[PDB]
């Protein structure tokens, strides 16, 4: 099979620099050209640069001296972006592609899954993780909305599953909100009445910005 | 005459054993024949670059000991050609051409020593002549001479034996078997009625020529190039337009050679003197550019990996070009013995890569590697100039191997091969035969 | 450099009916390149010169255009069609995309599934007050939520977030969560939450009192 995996993404402080690096396997990763396009959220998609197997000529999207750096390593089978003086414009999910074409105007052959970079002087938090159980005096119907809240943690992003992922139909992860240089979600799953509370319905968040694995046990309240 | 071919087509290729496997000797006795010369040619330019280190201390001793060196050899060149066979200068293909006619003499006896010796003298003193013309003729003469040494007649075996010989000398030149059938198939054949040239026959002398090659001078080739990249179909105008800048260009270079075979006739007037003196002074100028600037100087092999990687600058590569179009008239319209077949892949190449460099800024969503335009160039003087486009694009094929670039050296090779003929332009052999036979007869 | 916009910046279709986007070229384009983008997933290559598939793009699916417009077309669409379409010129250079398509599955109207939840006894000792309200599996993704505080509006301090449209039943959720001081909550007895969608005038409030 051919294989895109770019890492080395993750939190940088503003005026940093950091190396990302797409990883090669299933070609001759020679005899391809390699390019990085990035999605800032929300947007676009937007094209940063290519380079040719020889690394005889790089191309850069119109912007700034030693602004990008793209290089390759054919002996790695790896291909790299440096980004330097980094601003909160270059927070974006960062895709590497392999070119080809057809007639011969090219095109963005097999690209990667992506990494993300995330341009914060914000502190990485772990969170904290409450069990949402139904109200004191709950409305007990056919089917139960559980849930549990991971509140106050960054960067982006935790992994949300139910009873270590057994629990896969009626789950509603929502996306997070940014408050105060900390983010907040939660998480709904619904299971039928003879589930709960007479079976043990977990919930487990993993924060791996900041080791945090935790399971929050949901029990009924008062 | 439908019966006729009843029974003519039902005689097909019955080529008689014996011309086979005269063939076959031919073909060895040429291959031999041209790893001699080859040996031979490195080992003076090998003695010429050592001299240079017994003295290296002293610039002026130094452009000096280059310049006689190659003086020295160039003339013993032109004066072993002059004195003995006159029709050993220059190329040789049009000579065997012209036997092929029935219409110039195999003088073997006088054509190998001269043209082997001479040769070595003009060739090996760095002077821009290829190996490859030489060969043909030398290779040529060796068909004839096993001919008469086994008194073969026949038409078929006189035809047959020189186009063999002049094919395995060819193929041997640039370890090119395909090459060499074709450029008898396509070129030196007579040109305007039927001949009966055995075609099995040239397979077997190309076979063992290029097999002798072989057991001389393997692991090592003659020019690594590399794999290049593909072309894609929306590139392929790009050649067309390269072919047709060939197509003009290379009638231009016809009428110079001509020309400067004629200016520089009224510089010696005949005189076997002036002349080997004339060519002590040019061959030494080859022997000091040698020195001081070598792309100018030599058979130019050397810089055509050099220009397809594309590592001339555009600034170097057009002085090449232009000092390259005078050191190889200089020394081919002179007349000393060795040719102008492989300078001119030397000088296709240079050309084709500076375009390449041009295509390649003007387009950047092409993706262009200046590299294809050298390759698809390579060939392509040989298409425009002496107009055997067949040869040169199978002949470029075999020393590259990189068949990804056929259409583009197809499309560069019509180009050329069209805009030769439609500006006025001759095939430069046959036009040096004619203007040969021309002098036989005023 | 040349500006490719895609047109319908968002569009449904029901299952088994006739799909069309467009791109539009600020210069003149040739032979034009589509990738379809599900959220998570590898952009990939979809539709390229304009009108060639890609070895599994099923045959639904066929783009046209010249010049100055193209469009792709999905002949009968499918559910797995769900996603983002971007088109992408590289005819001249520097290359550009277009900002996007997003094709979203229709289906039937459909009510919240309304659910109102109290600040955890845990985090209460920690002394911040969220109380979180789910409305869950609904369908058009307009939807307007009210808070009151003992029967009096609450603007301040609520945050709310939809769920991308749903993999099985390609229904919506939203959660809304009002976070006050431990101490704001205390003052308070009645949190009431208030769903205003299309499917009813009457909203589905859900509420608890701390008594």
């Amino acid at each position: 099979e051919v294989r895109l995996l770019e890492s080395g993404g993750g939190l940088v402080q503003p005026g940093g620099s950091l190396k990302l690096s797409c990883a090669a396997s299933g070609f001759d990763y020679s005899r391809y050209w390699m390019s990085w396009v990035r999605q800032a959220p929300g947007k676009g998609l937007k094209w940063i640069g290519e380079i040719n197997p020889v690394s005889s000529t790089i191309n850069y999207t119109p912007s700034l001296k030693d602004k990008f750096i793209i290089s390759r390593d054919n002996a790695k089978d790896t291909l790299y972006l440096q980004i330097s003086k980094v601003r909160s414009e270059d927070t974006a999910l960062y895709y590497c592609a392999r070119l080809y074409y057809g007639y011969g105007y090219w095109y963005f052959d097999v690209w990667g899954a992506g990494t993300t970079v995330t341009v914060s002087s914000a502190k990485t938090t772990p969170p904290s993780v409450y069990p949402l159980a139904p109200g004191s005096a709950a409305a007990a119907a056919s089917m139960v909305t559980l849930g549990c809240l991971v509140k106050g943690y960054f960067p982006e992003p935790v992994t949300v599953t139910w009873n270590s992922g057994s629990l896969a139909a009626g789950v509603h992860t929502f996306p997070a909100v940014l408050q105060a240089a900390l983010y907040t979600l939660s998480s709904s799953v619904t299971v039928p009445s003879s589930s709960w509370p007479s079976e043990t319905v977990t919930c487990n968040v993993a924060h791996p910005a900041s080791s945090t694995k935790v399971d929050k046990k949901i029990v009924p309240r008062a | 005459r439908r019966r006729q071919l009843i029974r003519q087509l039902l005689e097909r290729d019955k080529t008689p054993l014996a011309i086979l496997f005269m063939a076959a000797v031919v073909g060895t006795l040429v291959g031999l024949a041209a790893v001699a010369f080859d040996k031979g040619v490195a080992w003076l330019q090998n003695q010429r670059m050592g001299a240079l280190v017994h003295t290296a201390d002293n610039y002026p001793l130094l452009l000096t000991v280059a310049f006689l060196c190659s003086a020295v050899l160039a003339m013993f060149g032109y004066f072993l050609v002059r004195k003995y066979a006159p029709e050993a200068g220059g190329s040789g293909i049009p000579e065997i051409e012209g036997a092929l006619e029935d219409q110039r003499p195999v003088r073997w006896w006088r054509v190998l020593p001269v043209k082997f010796f001479g040769g070595l003298g003009t060739l090996g003193g760095g002077m821009v002549l290829g190996r490859a013309g030489p060969t043909v003729q030398i290779g040529g003469n060796i068909g004839r001479m096993v001919l008469d040494i086994f008194r073969l007649k026949g038409d078929e075996a006189r035809h047959t034996l020189l186009a063999t010989g002049a094919a395995a000398g060819l193929a041997a030149a640039f370890n090119a078997p395909l090459a060499g059938i074709l450029f008898i198939i396509e070129e030196m054949r007579p040109q305007f009625r039927y001949t009966l040239i055995s075609i099995k026959a040239v397979f077997i002398g190309v076979i063992m020529s290029t097999i002798m090659y072989r057991i001389f001078n393997h692991e090592v080739a003659l020019i690594d190039v590399g794999k290049l990249s593909d072309a894609p179909l929306n590139t392929l105008w790009l050649y067309l337009i390269l072919g047709i800048i060939f197509g003009i260009f290379g009638p231009i270079f016809n009428k110079w050679v001509l020309g400067m075979q004629d200016l520089l006739h009224r510089v010696h007037g005949g005189n076997i003197t002036k002349w080997v003196l004339m060519g002590g002074a040019i061959g030494g100028l080859c022997g000091l550019l040698g020195f001081v600037a070598p792309a100018t100087s030599g058979g130019g092999f050397n810089l055509i990996p050099i220009a397809t990687a594309g590592n001339f600058s555009m600034g170097m590569l057009v002085f090449i070009f232009v000092a390259r179009v005078i050191t190889t008239l200089l020394c081919f319209s002179s007349g000393a013995p060795g040719g102008i077949f492989a300078p001119m892949l030397a000088l296709g190449t240079v050309l084709g890569t500076a375009f390449g460099m041009v295509a390649v800024e003007l387009f950047p969503q092409y993706h262009l590697e200046a590299g294809t335009f050298a390759i698809a160039g390579m060939g392509a003087l040989l298409a425009a100039s002496i107009r055997a486009p067949l040869t040169g694009i199978i002949l470029v094929l075999e020393m590259t191997d990189n068949y990804q670039l056929i259409l583009p050296m197809i499309i560069t090779g019509l180009g050329a091969t069209l805009l030769a003929q439609f500006t006025g332009g001759k095939p430069l052999y046959s036009a040096i035969l004619a203007r040969t036979l021309a002098k036989q007869e005023a | 450099d040349i500006v490719l916009t895609q047109s319908p910046a968002i569009m449904s279709a029901a299952p088994g009916d006739k799909v069309t986007m467009t791109c539009s070229a600020s210069s003149s384009v040739s032979y034009i390149h589509w990738y379809q983008q599900k959220s998570g997933t590898s952009p990939k290559r979809w539709i390229y010169d304009t009108s060639k598939l890609t070895s599994g793009v099923p045959v639904r699916f066929s783009g046209s255009g010249s010049g100055t417009s193209y469009s792709l077309t999905i002949n009968t669409m499918e559910a797995e069609d769900a996603a983002t379409y971007y088109c992408q010129q590289w005819s001249s250079h520097p290359q550009t995309f277009g900002g996007g398509t997003k094709l979203e599955i229709l289906r039937a109207d459909a009510a919240p599934t309304v659910s109102i939840f109290p600040p955890s006894s845990e985090q209460l000792t920690s002394g911040g007050a969220s109380v979180v309200c789910f409305l869950n599996n609904f369908y058009p993704k307009d939807i307007n939520v009210k808070w009151k505080i003992d029967g009096s509006e609450r603007q301040n301090g609520v945050l709310n977030s939809w769920t991308d449209q749903d993999s099985k039943d390609s229904t919506y959720s939203m959660s809304s969560t009002l976070t006050l001081t431990k101490d704001e909550y205390e003052r308070h007895n009645s949190y009431t939450c208030e769903a205003t969608h299309k499917t009813s005038t009457s909203p589905i409030v859900k509420s608890f009192n701390r008594a």
